DNA sequence: CCCTGTCTGGCGTCCTCTCACCCCTATGATCATGA
DNA sequence: TCATGATCATAGGCGGTAGCGTGCGCCAGACAGGG
């Protein structure tokens, strides 16, 4: 990675990897012109311990170090824990068509319906609004219909009225403990920067409205929008999976 | 490199303040006591070339 | 601390009732830090070891499944019959106190309607076919799983019930915690289980046994009180008997352990020699 | 216990989403372990659809054309 | 009488308790620890001193060279602060030392050296503090946080319980050195005593006692007493004395003079002790098993053979008594070794011993150092020499030293700094006595065992280690080169040290960015005492103890100010009054009271002299004299709080203000709060923002005064004096003539510090308000800062609200907020937003900044100039160009997609060699003009202050009526007056005069070299063009505002003027919240608060209304004498009759819009105060006001509570927390979205929201959310394209990241594959 | 070989936001000035 | 014309003739100590 600054901070994987072919050539030349009786033996032990500094560093005794006090990364630690392949890129990753904003109350709504932004709405439903300017005729190619969206005609917010009318969006609150965290609504256009949220259902996001903060995601496809109407819609998860209580109490 | 001197009384961190020092043929724990085998029966030597490696 | 804090928030608190306060206070945050430090790893323990199990038949083919009783910790009953055997698959056929009359087939889903109608003829023990003793190779039968929790229906083909079960257990984890004789309440019958009892000179009836335990009988068939009964304690009433409420049946001593008989005899000493086996050691201000 | 009931399994994968990737891989590796990505987690590792909702009646078609 | 700004607007004043000692200077922790440090100190300590002595004379390796020390100075920094942050230089000041070289001769080190050197050398430059207690590291604004760590000096600690599974417990003697090597004795379940030295192995504790030179019959000496057996002809009598016999079973029947005493099977009562200590018995018989098992002390050795009779420290058997016995000796000594009383635990330690002398004992502790390797006695001698007996390796402090004598129960506080044998035999013997029972364990949590560390010490020690580094430079080039030709600045270099001091300051884990956004902020930021960082716990590790706070933090660290999270209790913040004692605890102030009477003189204690003490609470009623009103009154011993008598107590508190901090005592009525919600209140507190046009608070609690007096916002008056120029850029104070200098005639001018960015992108602003003509007093404001008015401290603003619930728009926690509130431009804040383009140098060439551009128009360069740089004024959009930049391709700087705002100021730096392009020489000319202006001003000025201080002085003495004026004013010193004190001082004017001339000359000439010079810059760029963009952010549905006691809420309506509930006058409420928070949230504070406000108000608006009527100057008077007097005995006890009618009129202009009412702490205002107070105007008495409805017109059943409530607008905006993402950029590593707002990034669709997906039956949706929408290339190029044209399906394919996770396994030796 | 203590390996919540920081010192070579 | 001094540019892994580390805690399973 360049820092911007003419140099270049390097990962802790390429130091490891010029350690054991400086040490390795290092022992090539010795080999090669005699090694004084036992003492080809020493350069032999500094290349094992530099390969075991890479496959797994401080698995052997005192661990190395670039800068200063933490020791640097082998491949086992990039595998291994929390920030590794598997728990940080693997099992949860990190989503397009998605975004998040400050959640309010506005009692207005049915509970099948979530109030959200007129710039959010327009910035996760791009593709859509895309393929609705070159279907109607509007656009000729995508790049005309892209500086229409930019600069925001008197158009597209019937584009955006018409794509968002029956397309369920997931609500996901940050701590997501039970699986009534994520929920799917349809949603209603809003002037402000908000997301105005239901408040019945708010007892089973467990969240109130102190600067709590919720993230919105798109289904894209078809089946993933059956799914978040039949399967995840606020009507249907009225019961809780740990007994037979309401979840829908009034709060 | 070879260098004679006696371990004792005479105590290596006193010493290290100066080069010469990573650190003893070990092969083990102990600084091992080395065989001198060009001073013994090895003196006059480097007739591999003078490659100037590489 | 002894001395109280006298005064509420609508009148003033002082200084050092402010600070008392406010050692309560910060244990209450600290305690809340770390428990949900805690919490979420054994949601992330719990949901990693269930993980893979899907409803993956619909009809098993056993019986043996798990008894389910009232639970009775010796006071009032904590948890009742409706509220453990709603909605889950019979085991063998419950067959009223009319011995030879079916009251529900041995696989019938008992919602609402069969709990108020086993709430009705005091059923003793609805055995109930339990997860745990299934029957499916690689993954559980729909049958022996019981409602479809969340809706109402029976469980579908499907549903992993592995992740929602590992967490509803973890969920409730931020809310948790941290860091003489026999009383009787109600009246019935009288109910002794595992017992070796005996008569003694005064008419009574002891018990030479710690694996005793006492039972409360009511009057339609189940069990209201239960107590552990300890070795060697002493009953003022029998097995099968009647008592009434407020009335103390059995005592003992919780800091003896006695060592009483069963036959009418004399007391010798055998391999007791004196000086190595046993000592002599005078009570010095009682006198025996 | 469940920690110890997780890390064995006949399957490196979630055993190596779970804790200590190196003993996991290591007896997996020395033994040639082979998974057949055997349920949820592997399948949300490798990318295809769980074998519970809808992926389950597409795991039967699939088990079944074999 | 009242200064001149406090009879501006005199603030109304509850309480009850007259105080003694005023407030201190709330920044005395850092100012007073770093003037500690940097200062020039004689005798020794502390300081840099300390430093510079402890490390020098460096000596060479035997060659006779030694580089000794003389002393040191700082010169001037080159830089002031504000060019520092304006340009990015540390503020740093060059550190000279006058460093000297010595070189003795051969044959006698006591002999004379042949050349000396003396000379100044350059090392480092340590950066200065502010004024305000900050540093400026680059360019930015940073503090250095007190440190909590443990007092150095012995600590018995006693692991209670869990070793061992049986419930013994362990006891271990730390002794903790203030630099150098640990010690920990310890037991073990076998009761043998094992030391060990930094967490090493173990080794029996003995084998230290060996190598201090002590042979073993000396040891039994030391820690044992002794047992004398006498062979006298019958059954070898022993001397006895009783007290060790107390509650032991003898074996026999004890008789002695004819008598029996004690029989067998029986023990030795205490009467019996008394019998045989009154009849003086001295030799008792015992029998032939009595010493069966008695361990000797001494070696005893034959005579006649030469040989051992038995070895020392060894039992006794039959064999042994019979060769003793048989060659010659009558005296046996052996020991006591009881069950309760002394067990053997040296005794049993001596016999896990292998080792036998002084020099097995070093060879085994060398050993044990560093392993493996052959020891030699010179080796040995030296590393135990230089482990704890060295002044270079080994150094406790001489806080350590107290702490070290105190717990071991010494008498002198003054001692070495290195142990020593006593030291070491006085800690095993306290460890005994401790595992004996007598005696108590030491916790760790009690303040005096935890030591306050500061800016000065820190610094200090970082300083010495780049000091121990240069003297392991210096010791290697000194004995290693040619004497005499150097001189000590080619030897020593200030590369270790500056690297040291500039590491230390600049990335540590204490030295961390200011949070600047509020003057409450500054002031609780710099008294922050940190439990983390180099030396102290972590937070991920510990733990339950050090979170929760101990009896003793009363008065010393704050109880309920504390972050709430991951590190509760270890972000402590220091308290009101709390100072710091001499060593390094902390302590705080209390009232002597003498045997009947309170003392009014202050008296410090530490934390362990209160324990022995007994102290008063704060508020305890005293009558007039100081004599207890009650005859019980409640106090605290020990750390136990009790009721005691009324002449038994030894102290009272000061003022009720100092259990809380200065964040959690600007809460008005904090008794009424419960601690959750108060602790929430004050985290919130200092979370605030400043708005446009801060207010007041109405119900304050008179500290508002002190925080911003006290920190570094407002321009305090220097001397006092009368104003003569007021001006939004400057100010301008004639100094009073009983305030003034004799000489350097005088006149201040106060330049203000207009809009410019803070830390936290607010608008750190300074108002002037002080009229002109207008008297000024000595510690006085003339210029409000942020968040200020009048000298006080207005955080939020104060408006009306109501509590009810309205139809659900405040369900959870939300507000309701009136457009009455947003047309009045009251909480529009003002943020500033930085935005900086470089120039670097690439290939192909340099880059561009010319507005000669490729692929753009006029619509884009309208906004630009004729070069590049946006004009200062264009107000521009999200999206412009500020900056065109063009390389050898398009990459001009933009607003980034979002933001408005106003450009206000454009700074451009250039790196020198590089032709400066017309605006920045543009800019060069401005500035040359403004400094041009602004020293000339300055030389004018103070030219004109002299020129009133000649006509001053020549009003007598030759005065001269109409001469004065006829000739030019800079000749007023050869007119006629004689040899006097006038023609004297008029020849130091003149002085003054050229003085100033030639100073104007030399002072321009630099600053014109300032100006016209290049800059040092980053390797490789031109020019650096930073642009300050000026958004207006007002509010909005979705931003945070709070009160002051923890009632949150995110505004949720902001609804028009018609719909609020109004009442029968006719004012419509501003916010209504919600009631339910009340009783669950415990915070009825609010609610006293709210009808206090409307009390307040009430009185405000009779003012308003007998002003309004144009009403003589009587009536006002009258009304106003009246709602100052009100209440019971109070403090305040004003009276306007010496007001004089003038600033009557002038104190009701500023009381119109509301009365400001003080409410101290735990002294506060009581309910029937605010029942009269309510009764003065004419509002109802139970607070409650019938509303009527906006919508229906019709009444609210019920009647509900309106009032005042002073709230917050907090910086936790909705337009900065939103964001929307399509499809952005792409990681590199694996093909994910990135991170983060500022990157235009996707959330993290996390591992938990994977489980909530597998719990329902969603396998579709959880297919395309983690390989369509994440990470599969291919994959998402289909689906834009099957989007884009309608087509709804996803063709799946394989995550990309998964491909890394096989290479990364099979990078390894690992074959991992995919089979079929 | 049968305990029983020690040792060293594992593990210790989620999501978001902000900020700084990311070699300096020494040696060698070249150029300029002075003798 | 030659030599010396000063300034600028380019180039690598405790810094030193030792010692720094020191405020988590539990569980668990293997390795070994004692008997
Ligand atoms: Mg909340
Ligand atoms: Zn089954």
């Amino acid at each position: 990675v360049p820092l911007d600054g003419g140099r270049f901070a390097t990962s802790d994987l390429n130091d490891l990897y010029r350690r054991v072919i400086n040490r390795n050539n290092r022992l090539k030349r010795l080999l090669d012109l005699a090694a004084p009786d036992i003492i080809v033996r020493n350069e032999k032990r500094m290349l094992q311990e530099a390969v075991d500094a890479l496959l797994d560093n401080g698995r052997r005794g005192r661990a190395i170090t670039g800068s200063n006090k933490r020791p640097l990364k082998s491949l086992a630690d990039m595998i291994k824990g929390k920030q590794g392949r598997f728990r940080q890129n693997l099992l949860g990753k990190r989503v397009d068509y998605s975004g998040r904003s400050v959640i309010t109350v506005g009692p207005y709504l049915r509970l099948h319906q979530c109030g959200l932004p007129k710039k959010m709405a327009l910035e996760l439903f791009k593709p859509f609004i895309y393929g609705k300017l070159e279907l109607r005729g509007l656009a000729t190619t995508i790049k005309a219909a892209k500086k229409m969206v930019e600069r925001e005609e008197a158009v597209v917010w019937d584009i955006l009225d018409e794509v968002i009318r029956e397309h369920p969006v997931l609500l996901n609150r940050a701590p997501t403990l039970h699986r009534l965290g994520i929920q799917a609504f349809e949603p209603v256009l809003i002037e402000g920067k908000a997301i105005q949220l239901h408040p019945l259902v708010c007892a089973a996001y467990n969240a109130d409205f102190d600067g709590d903060q919720m993230a919105v995601h798109v289904p894209l496809t078809l089946e993933a929008q059956l799914e978040a109407r039949a399967l995840m819609m606020s009507t249907n998860n009225i019961l809780s999976p740990a007994n037979g209580e309401p979840i829908i109490v009034p709060s | 490199l070879f260098v004679e001197f006696d371990p004792e009384v005479i105590h290596t961190t006193t010493i290290n303040a100066t080069r010469g020092v990573s650190h003893f043929v070990r092969f083990g724990a102990s600084p091992a006591i080395v065989p001198s085998a060009v001073i013994h029966q090895l003196s006059v030597y480097k007739p591999k070339d003078i490659v100037d490696p590489a | 601390i002894e001395t109280p804090i006298t005064a509420n928030f609508r009148e003033g608190l002082n200084v050092l009732q402010y600070f008392i306060s406010t050692h309560g206070a910060r244990k209450g945050l600290a305690d809340t830090a770390l428990k949900t430090a805690n919490s979420g790893y054994l949601t992330r323990r719990l949901v990693d070891v269930a993980q893979d199990l899907v409803v993956t038949e619909d009809d098993c083919g056993t019986h043996e499944g798990i008894m389910m009783t009232p639970v009775i910790e010796g006071g009032d009953v904590k948890e009742p019959l409706r509220d453990r055997v709603l909605g889950r698959v019979t085991a063998e056929d419950v067959l009223k106190p009319g011995t030879a009359d079916i009251l529900v087939p041995r696989n019938t889903l008992l919602h609402e309607q069969w709990c108020d109608l086993l709430e009705e003829n005091s059923v003793d023990a609805v055995k109930v076919r339990s997860v745990v003793s299934c029957d499916t190779d690689f993954g559980v039968c729909a049958h022996c799983y019981g409602r479809d929790l969340a809706r109402g229906h029976i469980i579908n083909k499907g549903e992993a019930i592995g992740v929602i079960a590992a967490q509803s257990i973890g969920e409730p984890g931020t809310q948790l915690t941290m860091r003489s004789s026999i009383q009787v309440k109600n009246k019935g019958s009288i109910k002794l289980s595992n017992v070796k009892s005996v008569v003694n000179s005064s008419g009574k009836l002891v018990i030479t046994s710690r694996n005793t335990e006492l039972k409360l009988i009511d009057e339609f068939g189940r069990t209201k009180e239960s107590y552990k009964v300890p070795y060697g304690a002493v009953l003022a009433k029998g097995d099968g008997e009647q008592v009434a409420g407020g009335e103390t049946v059995a005592n003992w001593d919780p800091h003896t352990m006695p060592v009483i008989t069963e036959v009418s005899g004399f007391v010798r000493f055998t391999d007791m020699i004196d000086g190595q086996t046993i000592t002599r050691q005078t009570d010095e201000l009682t006198g025996l | 216990g469940i920690t110890k009931a997780s890390l064995a399994t006949e399957s490196f994968i979630s055993a190596a989403s779970f804790q200590e990737t190196t003993r996991v891989l290591t007896e997996a590796a020395v033994a040639g372990k082979r998974d057949e990505l055997r349920g949820l987690k592997e399948n949300v590792i490798v990318g295809r659809l769980i074998p519970a909702g809808t992926g389950y009646a597409y795991h039967q078609d699939r088990m079944r054309r074999r | 009488v009242y200064s001149y700004t406090e009879k501006k607007r005199i603030r109304k004043d509850f309480g009850k308790r007259p105080q003694v000692l005023d407030v201190p200077y709330l920044l005395s922790i850092q100012l007073d620890s770093f003037q500690k440090f940097i200062e020039q100190d004689p005798e020794g300590q502390y300081g840099l001193e300390a430093a510079f002595r402890s490390v020098f004379p460096i000596q060479s390796y035997s060659g006779n060279s030694e580089l000794q020390y003389v002393s040191y100075r700082l010169g001037e920094p080159v830089f002031d602060v504000q060019e520092c942050q304006i340009r990015g230089v540390t503020y740093s000041a060059p550190l000279r030392v006058k460093l000297r070289l010595v070189i003795y001769e051969r044959e006698a080190p006591e002999g004379t050296v042949k050349d000396i050197k003396e000379q100044e050398v350059y090392m480092g430059e340590i950066p200065l503090m502010t004024d305000n207690g900050t540093f400026v590291i680059n360019g930015t604004e940073r503090v250095i946080v007190s440190q909590l760590h443990r007092s150095p000096g012995v600590f018995f600690d006693s692991d209670k319980g869990k070793t061992h599974s049986s419930g013994k417990v362990l006891y271990n003697a730390r002794i903790i050195p203030y630099r150098g090597s640990w010690l920990d004795f310890e037991f073990d379940p076998k009761d043998n005593l094992f030391v060990r030295i930094d967490r090493r192995r173990k080794l029996p504790a003995t084998i230290i006692l060996r190598a201090l030179n002590y042979t073993t019959e000396q040891i039994l000496d030391l820690f044992f007493e002794k047992v004398i057996f006498e062979i006298r002809d019958n059954k070898l009598q022993m001397e006895l004395v009783p007290e060790r016999l107390r509650g032991e079973t003898a074996s026999f029947d004890i008789e002695a003079n004819g008598k029996v005493y004690v029989e067998k099977g029986r023990r030795i009562t205490a009467r019996h002790i008394r019998q045989l200590e009154k009849d003086d018995v001295k030799l008792i018989e015992v029998p032939v098993e009595y010493i069966a098992g008695k361990v000797v002390a001494k070696d005893y050795i034959d005579e006649s053979t030469g040989e051992l009779i038995c070895a020392a420290n060894m039992e006794l058997s039959l064999d042994l008594l019979a060769k003793l016995s048989q060659s010659g000796h009558k005296r046996i000594e052996t020991l006591f070794t009881n069950d309760l009383d002394h067990g053997p635990y040296i005794s049993e330690t001596l016999r896990v011993d292998p080792t036998n002398d002084r020099l097995s004992a070093l060879v085994e502790i060398y050993r044990m150092m560093r392993p493996g390797e052959p020891p030699t006695r010179e080796a040995a001698e030296s590393l135990f020499e230089n482990l704890f007996f060295s002044e270079d390796r080994y150094d406790l402090s001489a806080v350590g030293r107290m702490k070290f004598n105190r717990s071991l129960l010494r008498e002198e506080i003054e001692g070495s700094g290195i142990l020593s044998k006593d030291d070491i035999i006085d800690v095993m013997k306290k460890l005994i006595d401790i595992r004996n029972g007598k005696g108590e364990v030491d916790d760790i949590d009690h303040l005096g065992n935890r030591r306050i560390r500061s800016v000065g010490e820190m610094a200090e020690n970082q300083f010495r280690v780049g000091l121990v580094r240069v003297e392991r430079a210096v010791k290697e080039r000194l004995s290693l080169g040619d004497l005499d030709t150097l001189m000590p600045q080619d030897m020593i270099n200030a590369k270790p040290i500056s690297a040291a001091v500039k590491e230390f300051f600049g990335s540590s884990q204490l030295s961390q960015f200011m949070d600047q956004n509020n003057p409450l902020s500054e002031i609780t930021h710099k008294r922050r005492i940190s439990a983390l960082g180099p030396g102290g716990l972590t937070r991920e590790r510990a733990g339950f103890e050090v979170r929760d706070v101990h009896p003793t933090h009363y008065g010393r660290v704050c109880p309920i100010e504390t972050p709430e999270g991951p590190n509760i209790g270890l972000i402590n913040s220091l308290s009101v009054y709390a100072q710091t004692n001499e060593y390094g605890f902390l302590e705080t102030p209390y009232r002597k009271v003498t045997d009947g009477v309170v003392t009014d003189e202050i008296h410090y204690l530490s934390a362990i002299e209160e324990g022995n003490y007994v102290i008063a609470q704060a508020n305890s009623n005293l009558d007039e004299e100081g004599h207890f009103v009650e005859d019980l009154v409640t106090c605290r011993s020990k750390g136990e709080s009790s009721l005691f008598s009324r002449d038994q107590v030894d102290y009272m508190d000061v003022s009720t203000q100092q259990v809380v901090s200065v964040g959690a005592s600007l809460i008005p009525f904090l008794e009424h709060d419960d601690a959750n919600r108060a602790l929430m209140g004050a985290n919130m507190q200092r979370q605030a923002v400043p708005t446009l046009r801060a207010d007041k608070p109405l119900v304050g609690t008179g500290m508002e005064r002190a925080v911003a007096v006290d920190s570094g916002v407002t321009a305090v008056a220097k001397r006092g004096g009368v104003v003569q120029y007021v001006d939004a850029s400057r100010i301008v104070i004639k100094v009073n003539e009983d305030e003034m200098y004799p000489g350097e005639a005088g006149i201040d001018i106060y330049n203000l510090t207009k809009y410019t960015r803070s830390n936290q992108n607010t608008c750190i602003n300074q108002m002037p308000c002080v009229s002109l003509g207008e008297p000024v007093e000595r510690g006085d404001v003339l210029a409000d800062g942020p968040s200020t008015d009048l000298g006080e401290l207005a955080l939020g603003q104060n408006m009306r609200v109501a509590f009810m619930p309205w139809n659900g728009y405040n369900f959870e926690d939300s507000i309701l907020v009136s457009e009455r509130v947003v047309q009045e431009d009251r909480f529009t804040t003002i943020h500033i937003q930085e935005l900086a383009c470089v120039s670097r140098d690439t290939k192909l060439g340099p880059e561009e900044i010319t507005a000669d551009i490729p692929n753009v128009g006029e619509a884009a360069l309208s906004k630009l100039d004729e070069s590049g740089i946006v004009y200062i004024g264009a107000e521009v959009t999200g999206g412009d160009i500020l900056v065109g930049k063009v390389t050898p391709k398009d990459s001009s700087l933009r607003v980034p997609n979002g933001v408005s705002g106003t450009v206000i100021d454009v700074q451009v730096f250039t790196r020198d060699g590089v032709e400066k392009d017309k605006r920045a020489l543009e800019i060069e000319e401005m500035q040359l003009k403004q400094a041009k202006k602004d020293l000339s001003e300055e030389l004018q000025i103070l030219e004109a202050g002299l020129f009133s201080r000649i006509r001053a002085v020549l009003v007598a003495g030759g005065v001269e009526a109409e001469k004065l004026d006829k000739l030019p004013r800079d000749r007023w010193l050869e007119l006629g007056l004689t040899d006097e004190e006038k023609q004297n001082q008029l020849e130091q004017l003149a002085e003054q005069y050229d003085e100033l001339k030639h100073e104007f000359e030399k002072k321009l000439e630099a600053k014109r070299r300032k100006i016209t010079q290049g800059d040092d810059l980053a390797p490789g760029v031109l020019k650096i063009v930073k642009v300050y963009l000026a958004v207006k952010r007002r509010i909005q549905p979705g931003d945070k505002m709070a009160g002051r006691h923890g009632n949150k809420g995110v505004i949720s309506k902001i609804n028009p003027i018609e719909d609020m509930p109004y009442d029968e006058n006719g004012t419509p409420v501003d916010i209504v919240l919600n009631p339910l928070g009340v009783p669950s949230r415990m915070n009825i504070g609010q609610i006293l608060e709210t009808h206090l406000g409307m009390a307040a108000k009430g009185i405000g608006d009779k003012i308003n209304a007998m002003l309004k009527q144009q009403q003589e100057v009587a009536k006002l008077r009258e009304f106003i004498q009246r709602a100052y007097d009100l209440g019971a005995d109070v403090r305040q006890k004003v009276d306007l009759s010496t007001f004089s009618d003038e600033e009557v009129m002038r104190l009701a202009e500023n009381l119109r819009k509301g009365m400001p009412i003080a409410t101290p702490v735990f002294d506060g205002a009581k309910e029937a105060e605010i029942k009269e107070l309510l009764k003065l105007g004419d509002l109802p008495t139970s607070g409650q006001i019938r509303l009527y409805d906006g919508r229906t017109g019709e009444q609210f059943e019920r009647p509900v509570t309106v009032g005042y409530m002073y709230m917050l607008k907090l910086n936790h905006l909705v337009d900065d927390k939103m964001h929307a993402r399509s499809t952005g950029s792409y990681s590199l590593v694996t093909q994910q979205p990135l991170g983060g707002k500022a990157q235009f990034g996707g959330q993290r669709f996390g591992e938990m929201e994977v489980w909530a997906l597998e719990a329902y039956g969603a396998a579709y949706t959880l297919q395309e959310m983690l390989t369509v929408k994440s990470d599969d290339v291919n994959g998402r190029t289909k689906m834009y394209k099957n989007i884009v044209d309608g087509n709804h399906q996803m063709e799946p394919g394989m995550p990309e990241s998964f491909n890394v996770l096989l290479k990364e396994i099979r990078s390894l030796g690992i074959n991992i594959e995919l089979e079929d």
